[PDB]
């Protein structure tokens, strides 16, 4: 009853230290669906799905290209992450203008965090309503990151974000003992099961709301839709119930 | 345990508790009193139909340009606050021009979509459009159908529906749509699903087509020829 | 704004400042002397801003 | 009824500004001020607010010189005050180097008048809570302003300012004169501010300047004590 | 930008029915929240500034707690009030008298170096986005023809000179006290005016002193060079005071 | 603030306001708005009826849901078997309006549903009442409410994004003997607008009612959230109106293949 | 009408009755909250209008296991018959063109009714404030030409503040909600009431509420005089929202 | 009310509460009258500033010249009236410097009116409250007579008042006023005798006259004495008129 | 309660204070026109006359350029604003090309002039609305009409201001091929849709007329009294 004064501007702080247009900005990243990231000792690997609409309305392209190395998946706003994608593209190409050599992906990240960071703190402004899932390979090897609209960043080995992904975020912790010994099939058919956890228990994944994104240590960043993506779903067996 | 007032619709950088921009979700409302537009995509050609509505007879029927054609073999459709296009408009032309001027070939559907896309995402003029476009045209990729809302943000397609009654239109289009037809089927059937749209008769003086295809270049249908249907 | 009788050095400062700022076009030779709490002082100011302290 | 006494750009209903009559209620809780156009001069006088013996008494002073033919004193804020002085003599300087001779009192008044005038039509400001009254000698003939916080300047024989000035210029009513010298005029206007000082007056705690045709100068305090004794 | 608040009291450029800014008012009141109180007095040739140290926590290194600055090589501070806007009036003190000596050749004196502080906090005062900061600050020096000086500026934008002032919590005591000592007496010697300066305070603060609870700064015609006093001295002045 | 220093005022919880600032075209302006909105109920002849909805029929069961999701249940899980008439029609306007239907079963005359899927602002719902119940209340009468609300406007002492949704909650008249099949509400969490309009009117008129509460993470029509309601099935008030489940099953799969599309917005 | 909760009204003769406003921050609500808490009161039935938009929710001063699933709603009348106090509580807010109703009716049901006094708890804007209130206390009443003359003696006693008139003359309470037109109905009707209200800000008006019932104490000595004496209400939690979510700090 | 703070708000009806407010504040200023002649062109004032300690240091009060051939009075705020007479000075002498001949007579009203129109279409600044009365003499329409308001709107009148008391005047003056048959002496007869009902001595009016002679426009303000015979000879014929 | 700011929507889609701007404009006087076959004709009424008033300063028809003219309904600042501004654009383009400018090329630029002021909080919409008629190069009659939002349309013949509506419907009714054939038919057709609303015709209606290769032409009251006559002569003539 008592915060009606003190939730409008990003620049007012609570009696209690809180600041609450940041964690209302941090609820628009559950309007969007789900995806899931993991990493093995090789290769990176991200799966989203798409939203149950029909697809002669809509084309959404979930998981976007960023470098030849790096890609990303989204689960938010469109507008806060076309202007993400762009300055992460722009970085990259400059970066390999000037020094014929590929940007780190923790320099990227910590870029990125530097640059959401300011709209936080200025009048006029709003906070970013996109959560990004980070996959590359460089020098260092495979890595996957999460992006929050606070600014905040984190070095995760799997990780799901989206729409009732705490069924994904279970299954990841509850099965995350094996991703390291496994090779790209298995890897990408545990994304699935994970994926596939945050559906009602009849539904079951097809062809026509499903992306897949991989990288590794000698495949650049590619992406699987529509019809190439059955090779990898053919394997997958039915629901244990 | 008492009940207070709160508001949080009032300005356009404000998020509600549970995540919402409602700002831009009035603007989409207001998409809802413009006049209804179809737009089908096939192999052949891209076939933009679209609806005219006039308060008086002493108005003449020839000033409503709502399919305004922009060079490089695009096409356009537009529906609700027709005085806000124009910027957008220009934008494209000169986008367009600058790259006939300095390439000598034509931009593609894409880049003028992502081109004009980049203008209508500035208000974060201080408040949202109030107007959704349909673009088409053909490539060396194909023909390709493109569809914005006032969020500033574009998105591919193939059958959309846009306007006052466009619920019903869609899902007339999904039955009817398929992956394979003429260009001419095409034609009938947005003429059709205008037919059962409308409230008032079909004469040649109420609709506006523009059929574009790699043939030729753009061809507005002239009276006689809407005539003819 | 002081109160009180200026100084030598700050008239030439000025103007050796202004004179230097365009680059020798003005096109004035001056000989500035006064004399201030610090005593007499006399100096030679040339058309592209440099002096001299010279008795 | 409060609504319109917040903004500085916002129109009454009745068609007034409040924000200028709170300057001027402002400048109105001052120390008073007088001023008398006498024949060949004219007399400033004014009283001090450093009133104990700790304060230094050559560090800061309520009437200053502009040129050598003008002067200056205020009731109000001081601050104000200072910066307004600043503008003034550097407007001097500057018609002095355009026109190669000095400027009038007139083009002066108008001048300032047209700074102040600033700040009272735009938001984000507030306009100066200062009076000035102005003194000079031109072609001749003695000249004496008073200029208001919103801009409006007018032309006087004999005037009060600061608390109690209501008072004071039903004294200089009754006890002003057309064919008056410059020692008279000294006289009354140290009566005329000797009538609301609650205290014991001495030459420390009010100051005086006069302007003739030998230009505006600042009494020293024991020519204020030698005219003090006379009375 | 964000937009004044409505009331007669909650904005900086906004005047009561009476004509009075309740936001400097309110400015002026920050100085107390230290709970500190200093003392400045002027002699003969000598100038000496006294201010009390406040060291509340075992675990806290007392040689980073001050509140003695120099500005330049001659000119000396005490600053009162809230401890960051000291600081930061302080840097842009040592600004200032950098662009006077640049720009005109010679050093700065203290009533100019005064005065342009105090100009600069009057236009806080008139603009909506500023705000005035809650300090006071108190110079002393030596002037090269007119000998010692004293000088202070406060949020309002007023500055003037004195022959001994005070600040903080317990300014009205000292006051009288100060005034009562200068009306019987004048002429001190360099030992005279510590002795004065330390009694004031230790009679306005009914303690008596160790040489770790205050802080002293001096200047002198023969050393015209701001100083400060260490703990030996300090003591020394106390038992002469004490015998 | 729309310009450098503008003077702006504070907003208030109590809405004091509009009140306490207070013309032949004003006052016609303000009976023609008056007219704008208002509610009707009809019988879609178009001929509105004489009294109140309960006051033409006796009625011993009625059951009453709002929203979409509490529709979608209803239509799936108990309105698959038996005949139903409708009865009347309900007609609103606001700027957030959609349908307000009438039914009531041929087999057994005094069962009546509701399935109201608009929006009724605050100055609607007592004229709902009065159209609906009318001055006379019956107390041989039992009344059920479904209703849905999103999980961010629950009160608790952790943070709101940990608590498992959607979860369910209750709300009872004195005169209610049963027990609820879900916790009540605790007490900082309060209900407003319809509900709280029927459930206070029971209350103080002395008829038996029971509110029902689901608080969910997404508030379109999702499948989840439709069977979130499936415990009340079990109840003494739905128990002979539920035949064969599967069937309904897939009534509500069917239905919620069939959805309006978004906006470009939240990809 | 008032309903009651049982099959009969209580009899009411000689009663004084205590009433809010809903006025800015809640603070004459928050200020009958601790009252009714306090002071232990029963229900004894409902006022039922169409003036207040409704709410409902369970019993906001629970101690026990049995009676912690009690309905409440936007209005309610609590007595205490030992002393002769009755008190009537407001949840929820006025719908537009409501409010004249809603006043006319309560004061013919407490013309009715036979209560000899009215006193109501309201508050006011307090950025309109001249220099002359900005240095006085807070706390301001008045007073109706009918009240006994011996109301007005122990006020006079107590050196109280009167609220000032505004420029025939008129009084005017901005922020105050239904305090005027009460006042004005009371006045032209001949009944007995005092207005009791503080300046006050919006934000966590709890102390204004301690305040104000403290102040109301001085003259009714409803308990022990001043020389941990309030209950507050179990419902008085969570007045900030929920918890704090992770990974932020 | 809710649409009366700013200047940049339509009410529900097409209203700007402001403007009409800036308007309110030309009812309390002094009376300013204006008549137009077959030989000229008259303004006549009320002198507010009447005080026994006030000094008379200037050509006029509340009448200012403009250039060769056109003056203006004015009544409202004394400071926006200065800057508004400053800009009139300024535009007339541009419009001579570029064209090289003297600007016609109402387009400089236009261009004052335009800058007026622009402090009441931009936010975050305030209306001026100044009104005026313009006369003067050009080669396209000849003697001429013009009014201007705060909200940026003007006309040409042949008789017109505005200040305390317009309402009754320009009653007085409809009653009165005989077109195309007044020269100047009729004129200052009229303005003595509307003057003198709205309100009378020779210190509390001032009276300017223009007029053309040997193809040069000539500006004057009455003296003392002219004031005197002109207020004696209105008392002596009305009590003629009034002794019968 | 979202009416207060320019750039603020409503829930169900509305900007109120162009609404308002337009409410502003439906309080102006009427104001009618009609293109024929060869001749375009204007008409504005009087709202009140003045007797001590100069009537050529308060005109509500002007000149845009040769082939061009305008009548405008609302405030009246804001139309002098904006004549000023088209007149100095004409100039410039002419100046730059010496073609003639179009009837199409200067109303796109008024209502663009006017769709620039509806975009920002610091700035108020103008409250007209403009009526332009003029002939092209190759002599085809035109008639546009603005709005203070900034859209535009082509019409045949149409009404502003207050009492448009049975104007407009009158017009309806009435405008034929059979009543334009000639100059003085479109006129009187003019004239009586004006004299619908009018009190009294001829003392208070203004009109104009503009012809192909010829300058605008402002009728005088002795031809609007002979129009009106022969309008009397006729209707009695029909009385029967």
């Amino acid at each position: 009853m008592f915060r009606n004064q003190y939730d409008n501007d990003v620049t007012v702080w609570s009696p209690q230290g809180r600041i609450h247009q940041i964690e209302y900005a941090m609820e628009a990243v559950k309007q969007g669906s789900a995806t899931v990231g993991l990493k093995s000792k090789t290769h990176a690997v991200l799966v989203a799905l798409k939203r149950a609409q029909s697809e002669l309305a809509a084309h959404q392209k979930k998981i976007l290209h960023v470098d030849n190395h790096i890609g990303i998946s989204i689960a938010g706003l469109t507008a806060d992450a076309r202007l993400l994608c762009n300055f992460m593209r722009q970085e990259c190409l400059d970066s390999r203008f000037v020094f014929d050599r590929p940007l780190p992906v923790s320099r990227l990240v910590s870029l990125i965090g530097s640059k959401t960071q300011i709209p936080t703190q200025r009048y006029g402004r709003r906070p970013y309503g996109v959560g990004l899932l980070i996959a590359g390979y460089d020098d260092m090897g495979p890595h996957i990151f999460q992006t929050c609209p606070s600014a905040n960043y984190f070095d995760c080995r799997a990780m799901s974000i989206g729409a009732r992904s705490q069924s994904a975020r279970t299954y990841l912790e509850r099965h995350m003992s094996e991703f390291m010994e496994c090779n790209l099939n298995e890897l990408v058919k545990h994304g699935l099961r994970a994926l596939r956890e945050t559906l009602p228990a009849e539904q079951d994944l097809t062809t026509k709301n499903v992306s897949i994104g991989i990288v590794g240590k000698d495949l650049e960043f590619t992406i699987y839709d529509d019809d190439d993506v059955s090779p990898f779903l053919e394997g997958l067996e039915e629901r244990p119930q | 345990m008492f009940l207070t007032r709160s508001e949080y619709d009032r300005g356009v950088n404000t998020f509600s508790p549970e995540g919402r921009l409602f700002q831009v979700e009035y603007a989409i409302e207001a998409i809802k009193l413009g006049s209804t537009a179809i737009g089908i995509q096939t192999s052949e050609g891209v076939c933009l139909a679209v609806e005219k509505r006039i308060t008086s007879p002493l108005m003449e029927p020839s000033s409503i340009e709502k399919i305004v054609e922009i060079d490089a073999h695009i096409g356009c459709a537009m529906s609700g606050l027709i005085a806000d296009a124009k910027t957008l408009i220009d934008k494209a032309r000169v986008e367009t021009q600058n790259h006939w001027f300095t390439y000598n070939e034509t931009m593609t559907v894409e880049s003028v979509t992502q081109a004009v896309s980049n203008l209508a995402l500035q208000f974060g003029m201080s408040r949202p459009f109030g107007v959704a476009l349909l673009f088409g045209g053909v490539d060396e990729k194909g023909p390709q159908l493109f569809h914005m809302d006032p969020s500033g943000t574009f998105v591919q397609c193939d059958a959309r529906a846009i306007g006052s009654a466009s619920e019903g239109a869609q899902s007339s289009l999904q039955e009817v749509y398929h992956k394979s037809m003429t260009l001419k089927e095409a034609i009938k059937s947005s003429l059709i699903i205008l037919k059962q749209v409308m409230e008032e008769k079909l004469n040649a003086t109420n609709i506006e087509l523009a059929t574009v295809q790699p043939g030729q270049n753009f061809h507005m249908f002239t009276k006689e020829e809407l005539e003819e249907v | 704004s002081t109160g009180r009788l200026p100084r030598v050095v700050t008239a030439n400062r000025m103007l050796k400042q202004m004179l230097f700022r365009y680059q020798g076009y003005i096109g004035a030779a001056l000989v500035l002397g006064g004399v201030d709490v610090t005593g007499p002082h006399l100096y030679s100011i040339y058309p592209h801003g440099s002096t001299d302290k010279l008795p | 009824e409060r609504g319109y006494s917040f903004s500085l750009t916002t129109f009454s209903p009745s068609g007034k500004l409040v924000q200028i009559e709170y300057a001027l209620a402002a400048v109105a809780g001052g120390a008073p001020s007088v001023g008398i156009k006498a024949a060949n001069g004219v007399v400033l006088a004014t009283e001090k607010k450093q009133k104990s013996i700790l304060y230094d008494e050559r560090s800061v002073h309520k009437v200053e010189p502009i040129t050598k033919h003008i002067g200056l004193v205020y009731s109000g804020m001081g601050p104000d005050y200072r910066v307004l002085v600043h503008r003034a003599r550097k407007l001097a300087q500057q018609y002095y180097l355009v026109y190669q001779e000095p400027i009038p009192t007139a083009q002066l008044v108008q001048r300032v008048a047209s700074v102040m005038q600033e700040y009272t039509q735009s938001g984000g400001v507030r306009p100066f809570g200062v009076s000035l009254l102005i003194c000079g000698w031109n072609e001749g003939r003695p000249y004496l302003f008073q200029s208001d916080p919103s801009g409006a300047y007018f032309a006087w024989k004999a005037t009060a300012m600061g608390k109690n000035y209501v008072n004071g210029k039903t004294f200089l009513e009754k006890r002003y004169n057309e064919d008056l010298e410059l020692e008279d005029a000294i006289h009354t206007a140290i009566l005329t501010l000797k009538e609301s000082f609650e205290g014991q007056m001495t030459e420390d705690n009010i100051e005086v300047g006069i302007c003739n045709e030998a230009g505006f100068r600042r009494l020293t305090p024991t020519e204020v004590k030698d005219y003090l004794a006379a009375i | 930008s964000r937009g004044s608040s409505a009331g007669f009291d909650r904005h900086i450029t906004i005047f009561s029915p009476e004509g009075r800014l309740y936001q400097v008012e309110y400015a002026f009141k920050a100085i107390n929240q230290g709970g500190l109180t200093s003392v400045a007095v002027r002699g003969k040739d000598c100038a000496v500034i006294v201010t009390q140290k406040k060291v509340p926590d075992k675990l806290l290194d007392s040689s980073t707690v001050t509140h003695l600055f120099k500005i330049t090589e001659n000119i000396g501070c005490v600053m009162t009030g809230m401890t960051a806007d000291s600081r930061s009036q302080v840097q842009r003190a040592r600004y200032e008298a950098a662009n006077w000596k640049y720009k005109y050749g010679y050093e700065i004196p203290v009533d100019m170096l005064c005065k342009r502080i105090a100009d600069i906090s009057q236009v806080y005062t008139q603009n909506a986005e500023m705000r005035p900061l809650g300090c006071c600050m108190i110079l002393i020096g030596i002037d090269e023809e007119q000998g010692p000086q004293v000088y202070k500026c406060d949020p309002a934008g007023y500055y003037c000179g004195f022959k001994a002032t005070a600040a903080g919590v317990k300014q009205t005591e000292s006051t009288s006290f100060l005034e009562k000592k200068v009306k019987k007496k004048f002429d001190w010697t360099f030992e005279q005016t510590v002795e004065t300066a330390i009694t004031c305070l230790s009679t306005v603060l009914s303690i008596d002193f160790k040489p770790s609870e205050i802080e002293v700064g001096v200047v002198t015609v023969e050393n015209p060079k701001f100083r400060i006093l260490t703990e030996a001295e300090i003591d020394a002045h106390l038992v002469a005071l004490a015998e | 603030a729309t310009f450098f220093g503008e003077v702006v005022k504070a907003p208030c919880r109590a809405g004091t306001e509009d009140e306490e600032e207070e013309t032949p075209e004003d006052r016609e302006v303000r009976l023609q708005l008056a007219r704008k909105r208002e509610v009707r109920l009809l019988r879609r002849t178009k001929t509105s009826l004489e009294v109140s909805l309960l006051e033409k029929y006796p009625c011993s069961k009625f059951i009453i849901a709002i929203g979409n999701n509490a529709v979608a249940f209803l239509s799936s899980f108990v309105m698959n078997s038996g005949v139903w008439e409708e009865v009347g029609c309900a007609k609103l306007w606001n700027e957030w309006c959609a349908f307000c239907v009438f039914y009531h079963l041929k087999s057994n005359p005094s069962v009546f549903l509701c399935q109201c899927s608009c929006y009724v602002a605050e100055d609607q719902q007592y004229q709902w009442l009065e159209k609906v119940f009318g001055s006379c209340p019956r107390k041989n009468m039992q009344i059920t409410i479904l209703t849905c609300r999103h999980v961010t406007d629950y009160k608790t002492s952790e943070s709101t994004g940990s608590l498992p949704s959607p979860f369910l909650r209750a709300l009872k008249t004195q005169n209610f003997k049963d027990s609820a099949c879900c916790p009540l509400l605790e007490q900082p969490n309060i209900v407003h607008d319809l509900p709280a309009a029927v459930l206070s009117y029971c209350q103080v008129w002395k008829i038996p009612a029971i509110l029902y509460l689901c608080y969910t993470d997404v508030m379109k029509l999702d499948l989840i959230t439709v069977e979130a309601f499936k415990p009340i099935l079990s109840t003494r008030s739905l128990k002979g109106l539920v035949k064969n489940i599967p069937q309904s099953t897939e009534i509500l799969k069917k239905l919620m293949t069939t959805n309006e599309i978004q906006s470009n917005i939240y990809t | 009408m008032f309903v009651p909760c049982g099959e009969s009204a209580p009899d009411l003769a000689g009663f004084t009755l205590l009433m809010p406003a809903v006025s800015v921050g809640n603070v004459g609500q928050l200020a009958m909250d601790l009252i009714i808490s306090t002071l232990n009161m029963s229900k004894i039935g409902y006022f039922y209008t169409d003036c207040l938009v409704p709410m409902v929710g369970n019993n906001p001063y629970a101690t026990t296991e049995g009676n912690s699933t009690e309905l409440s709603i936007n209005a309610e009348v609590y007595s205490l018959p030992s002393r002769k106090l009755v008190a009537l509580q407001l949840r929820s807010i006025f719908i537009k063109y409501k409010s004249k109703p809603f006043c006319e009716k309560l004061l013919s049901w407490v013309k009715s009714s036979g209560c000899a006094r009215v006193i109501v708890l309201s508050s006011s804007h307090s950025y309109q404030r001249n220099d002359l209130q900005l240095r006085s206390t807070p706390f301001r009443y008045l007073l109706t030409p009918s009240m006994q003359k011996s109301v007005q003696n122990k006020i006079k006693s107590l050196n109280w503040e009167e609220m000032e008139k505004s420029r025939e003359f008129c009084i005017r309470i901005p922020g105050g909600g239904i305090t005027k037109t009460l006042y004005d109905e009371s006045c032209s009707k001949e009944i007995q009431m005092a207005v009791l209200l503080k300046f006050v800000s919006e934000g966590d008006n709890i102390p204004d509420a301690l305040g104000l019932v403290e102040y109301l104490n001085e003259w009714l000595q409803i308990l022990k005089p001043l020389s941990s004496r309030w209950k507050i209400p179990s419902s008085w939690r969570l007045l900030f929202g929920s918890g704090l979510p992770p990974a932020l700090f | 009310r809710r649409y009366d703070s700013r200047t940049t708000i339509f009410s529900p009806e097409g209203r700007l509460y402001q403007v009409e407010y800036a308007m309110e504040a030309i009812g309390h200023a002094g009376t300013c009258l204006g008549i137009l002649a077959n030989d000229g062109v008259l303004l006549a004032a009320e002198r507010r500033n009447i005080h026994k300690l006030l000094d008379e240091v200037f050509f006029s009060e509340k009448i200012y010249k403009l250039n060769e051939d056109m003056a203006c009075s004015v009544a409202g705020i004394t400071s926006d009236a200065n800057v508004l007479t400053n800009e009139l000075r300024l535009i007339a002498q541009r419009y001579l410097l570029q064209y090289q001949e003297p600007i016609p007579c109402e387009q400089l009203v236009t261009a004052l009116c335009d800058i007026k129109q622009a402090y009441t279409q931009f936010g975050g600044k305030r209306p001026f409250g100044v009104s005026l009365l313009y006369i003067g003499w050009d080669k396209h329409y000849g003697f001429q007579l013009y009014q201007s308001d705060p909200s940026g709107n003007y006309g040409g009148w042949k008789a017109t008042c505005i200040g305390n008391n317009s309402a009754a005047a320009v009653s007085m003056l409809k009653q009165d006023y005989k077109e195309g048959e007044m020269t100047l002496k009729s004129a200052l007869a009229l303005a003595i005798k509307v003057l003198n009902k709205t309100m009378l001595s020779a210190e509390k009016v001032e009276i300017a006259t223009l007029t053309r002679e040997n193809g040069k426009t000539v500006i004057r303000v009455l003296k003392q004495k002219e004031v005197e015979q002109l207020i004696k000879k209105h008392e002596e014929e009305e009590a003629k008129a009034e002794r019968e | 309660s979202y009416d207060r700011a320019i750039t603020v929507f409503s829930p169900d889609g509305h900007l109120f204070q162009v609404e308002y701007a337009q409410e502003a404009v439906k309080k102006g006087s009427t104001a009618v026109g009609v293109r024929g076959r060869d001749i375009v004709v204007l008409g504005v009424e009087k709202k009140s006359v003045a007797k001590l008033q100069d009537e050529r300063t308060v005109r509500k028809i002007c000149a845009l350029d040769d082939n061009v003219c305008m009548a405008f309904a609302g405030l009246t600042a804001d139309a002098r604003i904006v004549i000023n501004r088209a007149r100095v654009e004409c100039q410039s383009h002419r100046l730059t090309v010496e073609d003639p400018v179009t009837v199409e090329y200067i109303t796109r630029y008024i209502a663009s002039l006017k769709q620039r002021y509806t975009q920002s909080n610091g700035r108020r919409p103008f409250g007209i609305s403009a009526l332009i008629v003029g002939f092209d190069f190759d002599g085809t009659p035109r008639l546009y009409q603005t709005d203070p939002s900034g859209t535009y349309h082509a019409w045949k013949a149409n009404a502003i201001g207050r009492g448009a509506k049975s104007v407009r419907e009158f017009l309806e009714k009435n405008y034929t091929d059979e009543a334009i054939e000639t100059d003085d038919l479109t006129i009187k057709l003019v004239i009586k849709a004006l004299l619908e609303v009018v009190q009294s015709g001829g003392k208070n209606i203004e009109l104009a007329v503009m012809r192909r290769d010829q300058s605008l032409k402002i009728l005088n009251p002795e031809e609007i009294e002979k129009y009106v006559a022969e309008i009397e002569k006729e209707k009695e003539e029909n009385e029967k």
